[PDB]
């Protein structure tokens, strides 16, 4: 698994790839590692794909809850802490669970909280997990600037899934692409890798290891 | 693994089935398990399978070179003797479970072998994941005086018994006959119960269908003259 | 396993049931375990198999190159050489064998050795998994001094009771008979020592 | 130590067409290297066009199976006999699964059945409630020969366009349920050959609009 | 969690044209003791279905209990108890099934390996299998423990698919059936000579043989062999 | 942890008419990480050719081995050595190893000079030979090519119909193992002349 | 004890003979006639059974020997010393060859094996 | 010991790798120098167990310069990079293998070519452009497949490496007190005593 | 321990030994395993003594609250109270107990709970370890119907065999006579049983 | 998380505290502030299992807040740092143990007296001129124990801090990506935005 999302001048840019494994078995290319908790709210999924499916499901339930009672958005605090103080309740019982909470408000801006089955919820710029986050990561921290645009920060965050994809075993399929704004998320397509690789290699000029 | 070994009246005979397992999935579907220590005396293994042909393999091998020394044919009790000090030896880590049968200028004999070394004698045996279905027919249907005809039937519905009943046997009956005064018959694919019936569809591609980036000639032949 | 050697007047009888089971899996239902080493020295075998087989071969072979170059050999000699090999090697054996014997000297002897290697001298020994459920039975029935046909019967009841609270053991009842006047085999089937 | 789980082996396949949707599975059960059973059904119809299969552990999977076509009955009785669509079924087993999150049922689930519009669908089951919609899902002991020959067979992958050499895919025509069947029969036939825990028989569940129709096929029995 | 302490071996069973048979041998061992000759673990439940039991006897004299329980508890204010809402081998099944199955998910199970055997109020042959981990099948032949190796092989000879019941009469049925226990008898060495077999017909109802004998047995042979390779005396 | 799948890969081998094809994945890898994308497995001794999976030392060690004794063979035998007898030597030299094997998955391939006989051949680590008329399969997608294999292989396929199929089985084979894929070879074999095409997948 | 014979009893003479070779030679020469013809489809090997004793039976002495399925000996010269060269030959057909390659050894390499024999004899302690 | 870097550019291989030892709690040096000069153009670095690093670096080093006094011939890096292999492949089925990965960086002379080789403590040799051990790959590679090309300078070589490095030093949780850099080409081994 | 409950014509008679050990220090050598749960229902322990104690005293509250309301308890019903105890806690209990009683209506019944908690009625019963050497004895030597005097020849050759084979076992034989007449205590010394 | 110390002058406590958070292979995040002000007097910094941390953190701080608005009233330190360790000593015989510990540095209006107060999970209260957690105490002690003095300014605190840091930064293996340093005295809690 490679999972990112990082805040920018434009929002949130959101990154997955596709693929499942259960040991060296390919289970699955076409899993959705971005939960839709809301229009306004994403969650990523990485370790326990159930945990963080039904989590974050359960998750949108208490958001519509609360703003209906209080007739006013979930702020993204409030949000990645109802979750954090869930899992806390299960620490000890073997929940697998490695996510970012995005979301763009009022108040906050455009906001990602790491939220952790240990119980730990970091507020930050840039994050990855999954098995290819350090590939991820050395795209994201070399090419990253608060001044992106909407059209170069998606691709970054396409690229660096990419990266992963291409070197962890564990990672690829497609990519799956969001981009997080105030009135809500966008979807930008699901892009396979193996055609990815090719068209980046060739336009990009990178690869140049491998023979195409 | 479903291997029988059966007496008769001028003679013993011993099958087998023909899969081979790595786990649930199967290797070989028509394996052969039949192994020759020597023209007359045949085995069938069971167990670790490159120690069953490996076993067979060196005391054959030393059978053959005993034989020619004493300027006599092999005896069954040779084989065994050889074969059991050898597997008692390495004290089970061989795992060669095998039953021995042949014919020699003293007679017919069945014996089995286990892979600590431990022997048998026997008018009837079986061995492998099988067994227990082979010798639920065998034990059915077994008596004294058996024909070659009606060994050579016993043994082979032990093995279809296995083949049936025991998921690590399928496919195919092996047999071999060796009687007394004659040359041991080797009947391969004696009974052939599961061919694969025709598939739904055919799977040959078009050509071109697969993506190729290079073509070369291998270099197979040695170097040139000239 | 339930196996036995009894002396009595004419010499010594050894007995042994037929099963050989691999858990509860009757591997064979119809096992000699009474063994030849020599002539008129046999002995039952219990425990391992493989072990069991492996000794009494070689013991064989020793006897037998005793015999080429010292004439035959006593039963003390043979339960000598069975000790040896189950003494030095006990850290990898499990053998538990009763050698049985005829001279004409020393008529018949019966030597028991267990899992450790010791040796002890008996007037009857009884071995095996199912002797446990005899122990009582053959304390309170062995005389000295029998005749043939009542050591038969002996054995033939004890062994039928091991047979019975053992499911280790069961199938026929082998004997084999050691006197001056030579070695006689004899067996005998469920329907007969089961009504007993 | 007492093992509350065991494997009965077996192996399903779910396929969704354009307008229909077929989930198969083999009828052969077993434990180890013993059969139970040559003809023990392992797809099940649940009403409301759902058919369902719950591979891996029988009796977890007889239980889940019988509480999910208990929920449908249910939710007749609450919601005014109202259809229970796959994807709210799909989501009801979710929460059937992770109940029992810290104490699984040990099976593979795979449900099938016609979408909302219409459409073919069929959605796949981890052990503890992850799920997803999916057109192709071999589940089981020999889905791992299954799923690959499908990736080629139905999503035709690897495979280009003779003469443009790997620049031009091979487009994604849609399959008939007469085609569907032929490359299920298939990949059980070739199952049951290199797999020794697939066998006996095949049943196969089609749903379409007009209802849920039953197909069964002989394979080999050793 | 428990281990099993006295213990019953095969149970063994095949359908027929006009119904079922089942038998299991009179043994109640404790490990390699053969302790106990004289134990039934064939429980009939009316005249319609017999309940074959291996595994703990202990669990087993508790569902021989729960069974007893049922056919008070059915009679409870019902009149046709005796007719149309009498026992169905289904309704016990069922019931065995469901409390096997709970007492496995409370990690604390019953011992066994069950196999009820009956015929249904429509005259249709009932068999059926479930043991300690709630697990169930049906066949046209079932055995427990070694019957499930030994016997299901042979009795499968005569009913191998559905199609062969109809074809299969009683006498051969039995005859199959009481051939399988003379084999499990040679060959699992935690089996008895004893056994109790029944036949529950659509017909002539139940039949329950008690203090049958595995007979015609094969030993004669075991005199020519000698030793275990080289040995001639 | 397990030997034989730390670097990944694998190797398939098919009979056709007059012709047999071996082919084989270019991934090595440490577990997750994917080091090399031109790790070939397949070698030649002659017109005998040699597939290879598993620990990626012991595919090399083997590789030297069996060119260090193929080399020795001809020089005394004044002649190649043939599908059928290298077969025996990799068993031979396998089990020498008995109880300290070398964790691979050898797959022999090739036709015999004198009677022109297509040949194939595979082994457990330990020297077991399987010689099927069909298909061999090996390495950490071994389920899946016995799947693909089973399901597309038919036998007598011309050596340009063969090509496609093999090339199939272990495309889609290596796409659904993560240890394998990154770039495969397929080798087409004839009497007396042999193809090798590097084959266009995806590099994930 | 031990064989303190660790020296060559074969070594060069001034003229650059070797003795004992020649002497086996010698030995050789005295030696009953055998010979080889080679055909288009098969090759003959024979010699004279040179009975010591009328009383011996002839036939338990076996001048021409099988050494593989395919491969036969006959030779001239002192007879022990044949007879453990063909248990040697067979010996080592199979254990450099047959156990290695699963096929028994083509005659110029078991030749080769039977010379590297008695070239060591002419050489070791 | 951590992490070493390697990377065959146009007409040079270029090496680094870090400079600290750490036992258990403390850092005992920031300035080791983790490599051997094998032959005058060809250089291993090296990290795993302690100890058995540097005894068959050492132990190598001495191999390959008998060698080059016998023959009077210095060996080619594929030569060097082969018998390398045999010693570890070798090495993991003794008694008490050796823990050592290695790189080697050579110049063949002949070929006027650049090689660089990456061989684990199992004896799993392959050829690369770039290569690393441990978790360096992990961090660096994702950057390597981006940026590298086969016709690169040294100097822009160095610059790459620059940016692996601090990837390593932002990302890494241990501080492997930075890396001591050498170029390996036609004229020789030569190390770059700023970085 | 050696514990044995045997049914004859004039009732049951109850037979032990008096061994208790810790490890192989004999911390009791004159216990009295034969316990009353009723005027004329006994029984014998084996297995854990405080498990065994615990348990029949729960019985003997359970058959006194029984008779305070519904009059003398059968023999059945004490052992179902035995059974559903054992049975119940399996888990957490070691105990192998002999019931034995004597009715008027039944006469003498005995009934053995083995480890599982499982009931059997037999004419007679063996437990403890010193049982397994006298199952060949006590099956060959049984007999229905036996008088007083028969029966505690029979229980005293058992249980002296038992002794002389179970380190387990030994001390004093004690026996429970339980008839029409009452119920008598009757005790076997060494020098008595040992000569047997 | 790393590392916390802790430093009681004149007329002021001082707490230092890592930036980084790391997640087993990668450095999650530089700029963590493992701090929470419970009254504008009093400030605890904190080390330890992942979540359990915070959790246990914030938690006194409600209880700490709640206190303040009853009784319109900031408690003292040393009845802070009493409550605290008593949630602690509950906490380490509880069904799953907080692990967590923490330095609490506050100032005493009443007594106009700066106070450090260390307590580890088990409730291990000491009152400490200086003060550290886990193996940070092992590098920085030897230097607290040679320079401080109870009459030190808070400049003069800075730099003694300064130089334990400096110190961790060279022996310990472990990049902690510097601390964050924060400042409690009679005027409030401020922090040093430049260290
Ligand atoms: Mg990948
Ligand atoms: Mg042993
Ligand atoms: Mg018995
Ligand atoms: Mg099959
Ligand atoms: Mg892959
Ligand atoms: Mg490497």
């Amino acid at each position: 698994t490679t999972t990112l999302a990082f805040r920018f001048q434009g929002g949130i840019i959101v990154a997955v790839d596709s693929r499942a494994t259960a040991g060296n078995w390919v289970a699955s290319q076409t899993v959705k590692k971005v939960i839709e908790i809301n229009p306004f709210l994403l969650g990523t999924m990485a370790g326990g794909a159930a945990d963080c499916q039904f989590w974050e499901t359960w998750l949108g339930s208490q958001f519509r809850l609360h703003e209906l009672r209080e007739k006013e958005r979930i702020s993204v605090a409030a949000a990645s802490k109802i979750l954090s103080n869930l899992v806390y309740q299960y620490k000890g019982a073997g929940l697998s669970m490695g996510t970012m909470i995005c979301g763009y408000t009022r108040k906050e801006g455009p906001t990602i909280y790491y939220v952790d089955s240990d119980g730990t919820r970091l507020k930050g710029d840039i994050f990855c997990v999954g098995s290819g986050q350090t590939f991820a990561y050395g795209v994201l921290d070399s090419n990253y600037k608060w001044d992106l645009s909407v059209e170069d920060a998606l691709y970054l965050g396409k690229r660096s899934i990419l990266a992963a994809a291409h070197r962890d075993a564990y990672s690829g399929g497609s990519v799956n692409l969001y981009h997080v704004t105030e009135d809500g998320w966008i979807y930008h397509g699901n892009h396979d890798v193996g055609e990815l690789f090719w068209k980046v290699k060739e336009e990009e000029g990178s690869f140049n290891n491998v023979i195409g | 693994t479903t291997i029988v070994g059966v007496k008769f009246n001028n003679g013993v005979v011993i099958a087998a089935d023909t899969r081979s397992t790595q786990g649930p999935i199967v290797a070989d579907k028509n394996c052969a398990k039949l192994h020759r220590i020597s023209p007359k005396i045949w085995c069938a293994g069971a167990g670790t399978a490159a120690d069953t042909e490996a076993v067979t393999q060196l005391i054959g091998s030393n059978i053959e070179l005993h034989s020619l020394y004493t300027s006599r044919e092999p005896r069954v009790v040779s084989a065994l003797q050889m074969l059991k000090q050898h597997l008692f030896k390495y004290q089970g880590h061989i795992g060669a479970y095998l039953i021995v049968a042949g014919v020699d200028p003293t007679g017919s004999h069945l014996f089995s072998i286990h892979a600590h070394g431990s022997t048998d004698v026997g008018y009837y045996l079986s061995l492998g994941s099988g067994s227990l279905a082979a010798m639920a027919v065998l034990e059915s249907h077994w008596k004294q005086d058996l024909t070659k005809e009606e060994a050579i039937k016993l043994a082979s519905d032990a093995i279809q018994a296995g083949i049936w009943n025991d998921l690590g046997s399928g496919s195919n009956v092996d047999v071999c006959v060796m009687e007394i005064g004659k040359d041991a018959e080797y009947l391969r694919n004696y009974l052939t119960p599961n061919v694969r019936e025709e598939k739904q569809k055919s799977y040959k591609f078009p050509r071109g269908t697969t993506a190729v980036l290079k073509e070369s000639i291998v270099n197979i032949c040695d170097i040139q003259e000239e | 396993t339930s196996i036995m050697a009894v002396t009595f007047k004419d010499g010594v009888i050894l007995g042994a049931d037929s099963r050989t089971t691999t858990g509860a899996y009757i591997a064979n239902r119809v096992t000699d375990k009474l063994t030849r080493v020599h002539d008129k020295i046999w002995c039952c075998r219990s425990g391992s198999a493989a072990d069991t087989q492996a000794i009494a071969d070689i013991v064989q072979y020793h006897l037998e190159l005793y015999t080429s170059q010292y004439g035959t050999p006593s039963t003390e000699t043979a339960a000598s050489v069975f000790k040896e090999l189950c003494y030095e090697n006990k850290d990898n054996l499990t053998a538990g064998i009763i050698v049985a014997g005829y001279d004409d000297k020393n008529k018949g002897e019966v030597y028991t050795i267990p899992l450790g290697g010791s040796v002890h001298k008996l007037p009857y020994a009884i071995a095996g998994s199912g002797s446990t459920f005899i122990y009582g039975y053959c304390d309170k029935n062995f005389r000295e001094n029998m005749s043939k046909e009542e050591t038969v019967d002996f054995i033939k009841h004890s062994l039928s009771q091991a047979i019975k609270w053992d499911g280790s053991s069961g199938g026929v009842i082998r004997m084999v008979v050691l006197t001056a006047a030579g070695v006689e085999r004899l067996i005998f089937y469920p329907d007969e020592y089961e009504q007993l | 130590q007492f093992n509350p789980y065991g494997d009965n082996g077996g192996t399903i396949l779910g396929i969704a067409g354009e307008d229909f949707a077929v989930l198969a599975g083999d009828t052969r059960n077993i434990t180890d290297y013993s059969i139970n059973s040559r003809y023990e059904p392992k797809v099940f119809d649940c009403g409301d066009n759902i058919v369902m299969s719950a591979n891996g552990f029988a009796a977890d999977g007889d239980a889940l199976v019988k509480r999910f076509k208990n929920s449908v009955k249910w939710y007749h009785f609450d919601h005014n006999d109202k259809k229970l669509s796959i994807n709210s079924a799909a989501r009801n087993i979710q929460h059937l699964l992770y109940g029992k999150r810290f104490f699984p049922y040990y099976v593979h689930t795979i449900i099938a059945g016609l979408d909302e519009d219409g459409k073919g669908a069929v959605y796949s089951f981890d052990p503890v409630g992850s799920y997803e919609r999916e057109q192709c899902r071999a589940g089981g002991a020999a889905a791992s020969l299954i799923m690959p020959f499908l990736d080629n067979q139905v999503n035709f992958k690897n495979q280009y366009e003779p003469g443009t050499n790997g620049k031009v895919k091979k487009p994604l025509k849609y399959l008939s349920v007469e085609e569907v069947i032929k490359l299920v029969r298939d990949s059980f036939t070739s199952a049951t050959e290199r797999h020794i825990q697939v066998g006996d028989g095949l049943e196969i569940l089609i749903v379409t609009k007009d209802g849920v129709r039953k197909e069964f096929y002989e394979l080999k029995r050793d | 969690t428990q281990q099993p302490i006295v213990t019953g071996t095969s149970v063994i069973s095949m359908k027929y044209d006009n119904g079922v048979i089942i038998a299991a041998d009179n043994l109640g061992s404790y490990g390699s003791l053969l302790r106990f000759n004289g134990v039934e673990r064939l429980i009939p439940v009316g005249d319609n279905t017999v309940v074959g039991i291996s595994g703990d006897i202990s669990d087993m004299q508790h569902i021989e209990r729960l069974l007893k329980d049922l056919v008070t508890e059915n009679a409870y204010d019902n009149p046709l108890a005796d007719a149309e809402e009498a026992l169905e081998p289904s309704y016990i099944f069922e019931y065995l099934a469901t409390v096997m199955y709970q007492r496995r998910s409370k990690m604390n199970p019953l011992w066994n390996a069950i196999i009820v055997a009956g015929v249904q109020s429509n005259g249709d042959q009932f068999l059926r299998y479930v043991n300690l981990l709630g697990v169930t099948y049906s066949s046209p032949t079932l055995a427990t423990g070694f019957g499930a190796h030994m016997a299901n092989p042979l009795l499968r000879k005569v009913v191998d698919r559905e199609s062969d019941i109809p074809k299969t009469t009683v006498q051969v049925a039995e005859e199959a059936i009481v051939n399988a226990m003379r084999v499990l008898y040679y060959r699992d060495a935690r089996s008895s000579r004893n056994f109790s077999l029944a036949i529950i017909d659509k017909n002539t109802g139940l039949t329950f043989k008690k203090n049958l004998q595995v007979e015609n047995m094969k030993w004669d042979f075991a005199k020519d062999i000698k030793g275990y390779g080289t040995q001639k005396i | 942890s397990d030997p034989s799948s730390i670097n990944g890969g694998i190797v398939v081998a098919m009979t056709g008419k007059d012709c047999v094809a071996i082919a084989c994945d270019l991934r090595l890898g440490s577990q997750s990480l994917g080091v090399s994308n031109k790790f070939e497995k397949i070698f030649h001794y002659g017109h005998v050719f040699l597939g290879i999976t598993g620990l990626a030392t012991d595919v090399t060690t083997l590789n030297e081995m069996f060119r260090y004794k193929t080399n020795l063979y001809k020089l005394k035998e004044e002649r190649a050595i043939e599908p059928e007898t290298f077969t025996q030597l990799v068993s031979s030299s396998l089990y020498e190893r008995r109880f300290g094997p070398y964790f691979v998955g050898p797959v022999v391939a090739g036709i015999n000079s004198k009677s022109g006989k297509p040949f194939i051949a595979g082994f457990d680590l330990i020297g077991c030979i399987d010689e099927a008329k069909d298909f061999i399969v090996s390495g950490t997608a071994s389920d899946q090519l016995f799947g693909m294999c089973e399901s597309l292989y038919e036998p007598n396929l011309e050596p340009e119909d063969l090509f496609e199929t093999i090339s199939q089985a272990l495309l889609n084979a290596a796409d659904r193992d993560a240890l394998s894929g990154w770039g495969a070879v397929v080798y087409i074999i004839k009497k007396d002349e042999v193809v090798k095409r590097y084959l266009k997948m995806r590099q994930d | 004890m031990t064989d303190r014979y660790s020296f060559s009893l074969t070594t060069f003479s001034p003229s650059g003979k070797l003795g004992q070779i020649d002497y086996a030679l010698t030995a050789v020469k005295q030696g009953v006639t055998s010979l080889g013809i080679k055909a288009t489809n098969g090759v003959v090997i024979a010699t004279e059974k040179k009975s010591s004793s009328p009383l011996a039976m002839s036939e338990t002495l076996s001048k021409v020997s099988l050494l593989t399925p395919d491969i036969g000996a006959v030779y001239s010269g002192m007879g022990p010393d044949y007879r453990v060269l063909v248990d040697k030959s067979r010996k080592v057909a199979h254990t450099s060859y047959k156990r290695i390659y699963g096929e028994y050894p083509p005659t110029k390499l078991l030749v080769s094996e039977v010379a590297k024999i008695m070239q060591e004899a002419t050489q070791s302690g | 010991m951590d992490i070493i870097l390697g990377i065959r550019v146009q007409d040079s291989v270029i090496l680094a790798s870090s400079k600290a030892v750490t036992r258990g709690i403390s850092v005992l040096k920031d300035s080791d120098d983790k490599t051997r000069q094998l032959s005058p153009h060809t250089l291993m670095s090296f990290a795993g167990e302690a100890g058995d690093t540097v005894q068959f670096a050492e132990y190598i080093q001495a191999n390959i310069q008998l060698y080059s006094i016998r023959e009077d011939y210095e060996l080619s890096p594929q030569a060097v990079s082969s018998f390398v292999r045999q010693e570890l492949a070798k090495s993991i089925r003794s008694r008490r293998p050796y823990q050592v990965n290695v790189l080697i960086g050579g110049y063949d002379k002949k070929k006027n070519k650049p090689e660089l080789y990456q061989i684990d403590y199992l004896g799993t040799k392959v050829e690369l452009p770039y290569g690393a051990h441990g978790y360096s790959g992990f961090y660096t590679f994702s950057l390597l497949d981006h940026h590298y090309r086969p016709d690169m300078t040294t100097e822009e070589g160095l610059d790459l490496l620059k940016l692996c490095v601090q990837e390593l030093e932002k990302r890494m949780p241990m501080d492997f007190k930075g890396v001591i850099v050498k170029i390996v080409d036609k004229d020789g081994i030569r190390q770059v005593d700023d970085f």
